[PDB]
Parts: structure tokens; C-alpha cells; sequence
């Protein structure tokens, strides 16, 4: 028998990317080419399943640093790590290759889902 | 507020 | 020009409140009386601005143990946690002064907003 | 998805 608050879970979010962009509370740098990146461990968890998996391991959860793969470009993570923190996606002819491959990386699913079927479009 |  | 992804904060808060079931990444204890209650600080300080106070103070952001003012109900404060994780406000004729008092003390503007509407009704 |  509980009410809700509709707005509630997007002023989470929207709290969460501020925290970030002041740089609060983050506690995880992840290092992709010649890029950093700093994050919140649980907000990269509830967002990607590469994450989740990471984090959840016994000696990987607590490393401060965190180094992807080389294949990894640093401007489709960057794009990947804004939606993470807002639910908003740039995609654009030029970056959607770039976004979906580390979408499939991150096991990001409904990112991969929107790349595949804005692919197939064009 | 709504009745979820 | 970003594409947005309706569910996603909804998606992201549902499996913060998963980490929290499963007491994975919590960094903090809030202690209300007797009862001890475990919890992640960024989704605290998203959601209150007590905790938002408390976790930017350059001392108290390393705490690992807060202690609210004796006279907060547990109860109260666990139907408040809930809410913060799940967007859910178990709202009963029976806590309703509980919840309202502990929100105020929380800084929690909606659910004190909700509290005086429900109880402005009967 | 949506156009925001
Ligand atoms: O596409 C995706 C997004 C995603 C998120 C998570 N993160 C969690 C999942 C569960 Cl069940 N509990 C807690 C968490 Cl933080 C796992 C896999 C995937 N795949
Ligand atoms: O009723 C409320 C809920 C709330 C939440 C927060 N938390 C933040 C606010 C800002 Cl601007 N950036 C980041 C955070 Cl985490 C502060 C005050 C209040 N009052
Ligand atoms: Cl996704
Ligand atoms: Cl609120």
C-alpha cells in the first residue's frame, strides 16, 4: 500500500551527476589510453555489467584504478559514462561505431540494442 | 505522488 | 541532440537498492538508537539534504559511523531508507507523525510535502 | 528511447 514519487529516481540520478562533477565522493579512476575518468563504483555497477562483475570480486573491488583494454576509445567511454549519469545518449554518425563496441564491452544492453537498430536504418 |  | 532512455534512472536506482539487499559497497552505518542501518553515502547525501551536509564536511565524509539525534524513531527512519531506495513511501495513519518528523530532520522537502498534504486530509 |  505505498504512494510514489515519480520524479524520485531521475533526482537521484541528476544528484549523483552533480556529486560527479565536482568531483564528491568518487572513489575509482578508470584509466582508458591516455584518459581518466573518475566515477562512483556503485552508479558504473548499476549501469554496466563489465562493472558489476569488477566490483563484485573480492580482490577488484578494492582497486582504486582501473585500466580497460586498449581496443577501448576514450571518447565512446566518455559518451557511455555521461548516459550512466543522466539516461541521455549522443549518438552520432561519427562516434556510433565507437559507441556501440564499448557499449558490447561494458555489457550495456539497451545501449547496444538503440546502436544496432540505428545501424540497420542507414 | 501516485499510486504505483 | 541526445536520444534518452525513459527507464534508466528507474533501472539504476532498483539495482543501487540490490546492492544494498546484498550489503555490497555500503561505506556507511547509520546508527538511530538501538538499530543500525547500512547504507551507500552518495544515494544518502542524493536524497537528503542532512546527509548531503554531512558527507561534503571535509571530517565527517570519512565517518564509516553516524549517530542520529536520540529523539529519530527507527521505524521512521527505515520507511525514509526505503523510500530513498526505491522511489516507495510506505505511508500509514500509524507512522505518518514518525515518518513526517524524521523527513523534516532529514531534509527531505517531497516527503515532508506528502506527510502535511495526508495529514491537512484527515 | 526518446527525443528528451
Ligand atoms: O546491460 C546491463 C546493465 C547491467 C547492470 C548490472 N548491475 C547489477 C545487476 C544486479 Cl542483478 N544487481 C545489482 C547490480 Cl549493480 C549487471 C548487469 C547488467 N547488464
Ligand atoms: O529535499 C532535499 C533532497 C536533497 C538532496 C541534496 N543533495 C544534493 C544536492 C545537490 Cl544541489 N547536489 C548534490 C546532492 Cl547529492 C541536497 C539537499 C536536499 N534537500
Ligand atoms: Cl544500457
Ligand atoms: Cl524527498
Amino acid at each position: 500500500s505505498c504512494i510514489q514519487f515519480t520524479r524520485h529516481a531521475s533526482d537521484v540520478l541528476l544528484n549523483l551527476n552533480r556529486l560527479r562533477s565536482r568531483d564528491i565522493l568518487t572513489d575509482v579512476v578508470i584509466v582508458v589510453s591516455r584518459e581518466q575518468f573518475r566515477a562512483h563504483k556503485t552508479v558504473l555497477m548499476a549501469c554496466s555489467g563489465l562493472f558489476y562483475s569488477i566490483f563484485t570480486d573480492q580482490l577488484k573491488c578494492n582497486l582504486s584504478v582501473i585500466n580497460l583494454d586498449p581496443e577501448i576509445n576514450p571518447e565512446g567511454f566518455c559518451i557511455l559514462l555521461d548516459f550512466m549519469y543522466t539516461s541521455r545518449l549522443n549518438l552520432r554518425e561519427g562516434n556510433i561505431m565507437a559507441v556501440m563496441a564499448t557499449a558490447m564491452y561494458l555489457q550495456m544492453e539497451h545501449v547496444v540494442d538503440t546502436c544496432r537498430k540505428f545501424i540497420k536504418a542507414s | 505522488w501516485v499510486i504505483p
